[PDB]
């Protein structure tokens, strides 16, 4: 029914900063939204009672504002442990459609990933399948691109990626992309390459090997 | 849906569960008191009653979290208005305890105040025995004028000061509930808000009452003139044939009902009225057959049987022994399908009729048992006692009596018996409508300040000479409170519910006799053996307060307001007969004649001509000195001319 | 104190029915509605409905009418959510949460921990392991990366350590991926100075706890 949208989608603000997170309404929701802080692998908690009233047990700096159709969650001089997906609930209509989500990252400087390509192990090629892993180590902007190329042909639709949670020490990300082939199809090409694009790289980095060269 | 609505709905669901099992305990404890008067049973219902009265005040403050502007369901909104109303909880702490002391003082002065004989001051009469039986039975002019005046004066003075204080307070309770005054608080029972063309304002009731009263005024003037002609033969040289009637000659203490003037004003006294009190003895009718004849009266129109626990749990017959009970005929709505009737039934004609009257309330309560708890009532304050009086109206007809077993079948009624019946009805029905209209019109103008506090008793007797046509026999200044000497005024009761009950009663009767295909006049009608008339009644009975009362009227009579043309069709054989009896007499009254007027002496004082300057002001203390100078002049004349010693005072 | 208790990370064959139980603690019980929400992993939350413990009244959103039923036992303070006709789509974390009051304040207070409901057949399966060798493609300057690929297993909780838990530097296990086949797969990689390609021990210890699989695999440069 009511479509609850969040004005940002992802923030990566440094600590000690006063920020503002906005959930825009759909129709007329009269001060009946609630803000929820959900950390990783947990259940969400409460942040704002109706529009600005706070739940006891929360620390300071958590304040909401606005009414009618425009609301703003305000955090002042944020904590390093104030990460999570910050939702906004609905009042009026029964089907309380939970807002989108606004992740909170940190760090200021972006460090280009260390890239590394790993050919399939000889044990796997016995089994009859070839996984080709490409690793991107430590990196702020997660908006990285991994282009596989096989004999210089861009490979589409046989890879899978996953990414780690923002690191609690250095606030970086790490990414692993796996290219999966049959033994038969693997043995039909020579150069396997992994080309990584990222903001900390002036031009993309390619790590590559040549099937069958010790 | 909005959370608000859901919340409200739920709150009401958990409310009606915990209200029905708790109201059942407060009502069953009061039932066990009234059938079984023990002082063990007094606080048996008082700790259970205060468990109910405290439960409402907890759940009233919980209902304030749901405002009304966003509720779209009307059934939910109607239960919230009955529960969110603050009442006397909006006053201060010391004012809410001051108001309850005034109300307990006025109700104690009324019930325990007595009046002593002047020549034997050791015999003093209370109102309810002794003083009511003087005004209802005596034919002596001097004994009726004594009671009246005396009681009047005393209770008057008392209720006076207290009444003023009470009026002053009750207005603060109503203005803090966002009403104009206390009169606007009382008219809120008839208010309907936003049901798309069935609306009804609180100020529209004053217009609808004054519009329907001006059509009763031709019928009331012919009844007032016929009673005045028949009263001049019982009190000669006391009633002017063109003036008003004296207030103490009207059958009871206030003149509310004229029903005790039937023995003086009966049109054909040689013909007895239809009475079946002896055939019920000759057929050996106990106090179970007439309730079985009343129950089969309702199954003939399509209403259901009794609830099969009504016969076991009832008080249909007096114990007689030391086991004591109160005998006021009440219907009971204890809850969860428990309906009980409490009356010590004799074998008489009227207890056969009161059995039809009280079972009308039970058939009303058995209809809206499927409603929610706060909507188990009449559609307004007039509907409840109007359904109960069209059951006794049809059951007392000779067409119904001759087919029930009584009133032997070769019995043709006379057209002089029907006039004897219609006048006994009009002395109670029509005779109370100018009294009911004038009393609420006086109270509505006092509460909103249209009558100042120094003109309360001036405007009371100005409105009685003009509207009611009744003159006082002794002039009453602003030390009296003659309206507060009535029970409903000094005990804080709304009195407009007796005007509208009279108009709905004949609107219901005319709408049911057309459904039962009645041919003759309206006053000989029966609704029995007519299922299609009980269908038109049950469609209003099952509503309760779930629909507005303007919509409940259209389910019976096909209209939206109250109408007075069904009342005049009932008394149409009497109205044509009264216009023949008042061919030579004078119809109407003049508001100038007075019973003390031909023995009065007019005094005219011109202060600024005998003195000019150095002229004093004429306040109430100078009127005291004038009354003591006249009382001095009467004392000297009776001593020096007639040799009597008569102690005239300034109060004479 | 006031807590809500959840039950079971249930793996169900698709097409069947499930029974999710939410046990209460602390507060009374029949004095706080119990709601249920669905959260797809990597997606936002949405609403199922609620069951009132008093009066056993239920309400649903339009996407779940005829999909799930809600029941409650007053004598044991447990609330039930039971879905039926389970497709592959109803595979999410299901939260049970209450709001305080009963009609007053309609905002959530305390939550469960979510019962992970997975819809897949083929029973349980053990992992297949390969070593991802360190290579010059992966080498850059001072460091080079090597790892272990552990794939095709159903029973979600699986662990891979490096050298019996020795190396904590650069060791990063990536979130498991769920294939179309219905089985999970993941790969854990660690960087180590390029002077140390084969020099020291780098053996990944794979342990599968629902089964009893324990295998150590050594990773060495491309021959
Ligand atoms: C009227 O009320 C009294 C109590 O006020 C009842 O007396 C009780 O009778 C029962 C037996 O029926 C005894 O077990 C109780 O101990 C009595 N109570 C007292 C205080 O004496 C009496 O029975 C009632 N009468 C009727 C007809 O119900
Ligand atoms: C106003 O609310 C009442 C509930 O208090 C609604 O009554 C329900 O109606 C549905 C369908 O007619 C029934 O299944 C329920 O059993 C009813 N509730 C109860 C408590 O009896 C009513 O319908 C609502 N009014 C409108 C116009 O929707
Ligand atoms: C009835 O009277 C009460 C006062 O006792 C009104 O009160 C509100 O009370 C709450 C406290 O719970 C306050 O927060 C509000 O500010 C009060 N409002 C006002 C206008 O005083 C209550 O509104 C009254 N209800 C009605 C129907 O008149
Ligand atoms: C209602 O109708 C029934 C049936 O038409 C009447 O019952 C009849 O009454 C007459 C005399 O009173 C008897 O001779 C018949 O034997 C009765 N018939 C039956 C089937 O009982 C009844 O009297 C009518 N009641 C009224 C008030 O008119
Ligand atoms: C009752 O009905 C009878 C019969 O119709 C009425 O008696 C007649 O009244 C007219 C009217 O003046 C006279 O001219 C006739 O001479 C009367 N008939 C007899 C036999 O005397 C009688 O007036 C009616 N009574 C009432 C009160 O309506
Ligand atoms: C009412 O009760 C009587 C028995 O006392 C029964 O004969 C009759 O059928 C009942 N009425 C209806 C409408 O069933
Ligand atoms: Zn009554």
């Amino acid at each position: 029914d009511i479509v609850m949208t969040q004005s940002p989608a992802t923030l990566s603000v440094t600590p000690g900063d006063r920020v503002s997170l906005s959930c825009r309404a759909s129709q007329s929701i009269r001060d009946y939204l609630y803000w929820y802080q959900q950390k990783s692998h947990e259940s969400p908690r409460l942040l704002i009672k109706y529009a600005s009233q706070s739940i006891s047990g929360i620390p300071s700096r958590f304040s909401g504002s606005g009414s009618g159709s425009d609301f703003t969650l305000s955090i002042n001089s944020v904590e390093p442990e104030d990460v999570g997906v910050y939702y906004c609930q609905n009042g009026h209509s029964f089907p309380y459609t939970f807002g989108g989500g606004t992740k909170l990252e940190i760090k200021r400087t972006v460090a280009a990933p260390s890239v590394f390509i790993f050919p399939p192990s000889d044990e796997q090629l016995k089994s009859g399948t070839a996984s080709v892993v490409c690793l991107l180590n430590n990196f702020y902007p997660r908006e990285a691109k991994v282009q596989w190329k096989v004999d210089n042909a861009l490979q589409s639709g046989n890879s899978q990626e996953s990414v780690t949670e923002q690191d609690s020490k250095d606030s970086t990300y790490s990414l692993s992309s796996t290219l999966t082939l049959s033994k038969a199809d693997y043995e039909k090409h020579k150069v396997y390459a992994c080309e990584v694009t990222h903001q900390g790289l002036s031009s993309p980095v390619t790590k590559s090997f040549n099937r069958g060269e010790c | 849906q909005s959370t608000i609505e859901e919340q409200a709905k739920t709150f009401l669901d958990k409310f009606n569960h915990e209200a029905e099992d708790l109201f059942y305990q407060s009502s069953l404890a009061s039932w066990n008191y009234n059938t079984n008067i023990t002082e063990e049973n007094v606080q048996n219902m008082n700790n259970a009653g205060d468990k109910w009265s405290a439960f409402l005040k907890e759940q009233s403050t919980l209902a304030q979290m749901y405002p009304l502007q966003e509720i779209q369901n009307l059934t939910v909104k109607l239960q919230l208005q009955a529960l969110q109303q603050n009442g006397s909880s909006v006053l201060s702490e010391d004012k809410s305890k001051r108001l309850n002391t005034i109300l307990n003082t006025m109700s104690t002065i009324y019930s325990t105040g007595k009046v002593c004989n002047p020549d034997n001051p050791q015999e003093c009469l209370l109102l309810e025995p002794g003083l009511n039986e003087i005004m209802a039975n005596s034919l002596d002019y001097n004994e009726r004028l004594w009671a009246w005046e005396s009681w009047r004066s005393e209770v008057g003075k008392q209720l006076r000061p207290l009444y003023e204080e009470y009026v002053v307070l009750k207005n603060e309770m109503a203005r803090a509930n966002h009403y104009e005054d206390y009169g606007d608080y009382w008219r809120g029972d008839y208010e309907v808000n936003g049901v798309d063309g069935y609306d009804y304002s609180r100020g529209q009731l004053i217009e609808d009452v004054e519009h329907t009263f001006e059509e009763i005024k031709p019928l009331y003037e012919h009844l007032h003139a016929y009673v005045r002609a028949k009263l001049m033969n019982a009190y000669p040289s006391y009633i002017s044939p063109i003036g008003c009637l004296p207030a103490h000659l009207l059958g009871d203490m206030w003149g509310r009902f004229w029903t005790n003037l039937y023995s003086l004003t009966v049109p054909f006294g040689q013909k007895p009225n239809i009475d079946v009190t002896d055939a019920m003895v000759d057929q050996a009718w106990d106090a179970q057959r007439i309730f079985k004849e009343a129950e089969k009266f309702f199954v003939s129109v399509g209403l259901p049987n009794m609830t099969q626990g009504f016969w076991e749990n009832s008080m249909l017959t007096d114990p007689g022994n030391v086991q004591k009970a109160v005998c006021h005929p009440t219907a009971w709505d204890l809850g969860k399908g428990d309906f009980r009737i409490l009356m010590c039934t004799k074998v008489t004609m009227d207890d056969f009729l009161t059995a039809h009257h009280e079972m009308g309330h039970i058939q009303y309560d058995m209809a809206y048992a499927a409603q929610p708890f706060l909507l188990r009532n009449g559609a307004n304050e007039g509907f409840h006692e109007a359904v109960g009086e069209i059951m006794s109206l049809s059951a007392a007809t000779p067409k119904h009596l001759k087919s029930i077993g009584l009133l032997s079948p070769d019995f043709q009624e006379d057209n002089e018996t029907e006039i004897n019946f219609l006048l006994k009805q009009a002395l109670t029905i029509v005779g109370t409508l100018p009294f009911t209209y004038m009393l609420e019109k006086w109270r509505w103008m006092v509460f909103k300040g249209e009558i100042p506090k120094d003109q309360w008793m001036k405007k009371w007797w100005e409105m009685k000479r003009e509207i009611v046509g009744v003159v006082e026999p002794v002039p009453h200044d602003e030390t009296y409170c003659d309206p507060a000497s009535l029970f409903h005024v000094s005990n804080d009761y709304s009195f407009i519910r007796y005007y509208t009950r009279t108009l709905y009663q004949f609107q219901f009767q005319e709408a049911l006799c057309q459904a039962a295909k009645h041919e003759g006049p309206l006053h000989k009608c029966d609704i029995s053996n007519s299922t299609e008339a009980g269908q038109k009644l049950f469609n209003m009975l099952r509503l309760g307060k779930s629909e507005p009362w303007t919509l409940a009227l259209e389910n019976v009579v096909g209209a939206k307001n109250m109408n007075v043309r069904p009342l005049l069709n009932y008394f149409e054989p009497l109205f044509t007969w009264l216009k023949d009896q008042n061919k030579n007499s004078f119809v109407g009254w003049s508001t100038d004649w007075s019973p003390y007027a031909d023995q009065s002496i007019k005094v005219r004082i011109s202060l600024k001509s005998a003195l000019g300057d150095k002229a004093y002001e004429w306040n109430d203390n100078e009127m005291y000195l004038f009354r003591s100078s006249v009382a001095y002049a009467m004392r000297q004349y009776f001593l020096k001319v007639k040799n009597q010693m008569i102690l005239f005072g300034e109060e004479d | 104190e006031v807590q809500l208790e959840e039950s079971g990370a249930e793996l169900v064959r698709p097409g069947a029915s499930v029974k999710i139980s939410c046990k209460a603690f602390g507060y009374t019980f029949t004095n706080h509605h119990i709601n249920w929400m669905k959260q797809r992993p990597g997606q936002g939350l949405d609403w199922i409905g609620y069951v009132n413990p008093y009066n056993d009244y239920t309400k649903y959103s339009q996407n779940f009418k005829g999909k799930a039923t809600l029941s409650v036992d007053r004598s044991s303070s447990t609330a039930y959510m039971e879905l039926s006709s389970l497709t592959s789509e109803d595979s999410a974390v299901y939260y049970c949460a209450r709001w305080r009051d009963y009609d007053r304040d309609w905002y959530f207070d305390v939550w469960g921990a979510g019962t992970t409901v997975i819809v897949s057949s083929a029973s349980t399966k053990g992992p297949s392991v390969f070593p991802l060798a360190p290579s010059s493609k992966s080498t850059s300057g001072g460091t080079a990366a090597l790892g272990c690929l552990v794939k095709d297993y159903f029973p979600e909780p699986v662990t891979v350590s490096w050298n019996s838990g020795a190396l904590t530097s650069g060791v990063h296990t990536f979130p498991a991926v769920l294939q179309s086949s219905g089985l999970y797969s993941l790969s854990s990689v660690v960087t180590v100075p390029s002077s140390s390609l084969g020099t020291q021990t780098y053996i990944c210890n794979v342990n599968h706890k629902p089964s009893n699989t324990k295998v150590d695999k050594k990773v060495e440069p491309k021959s």
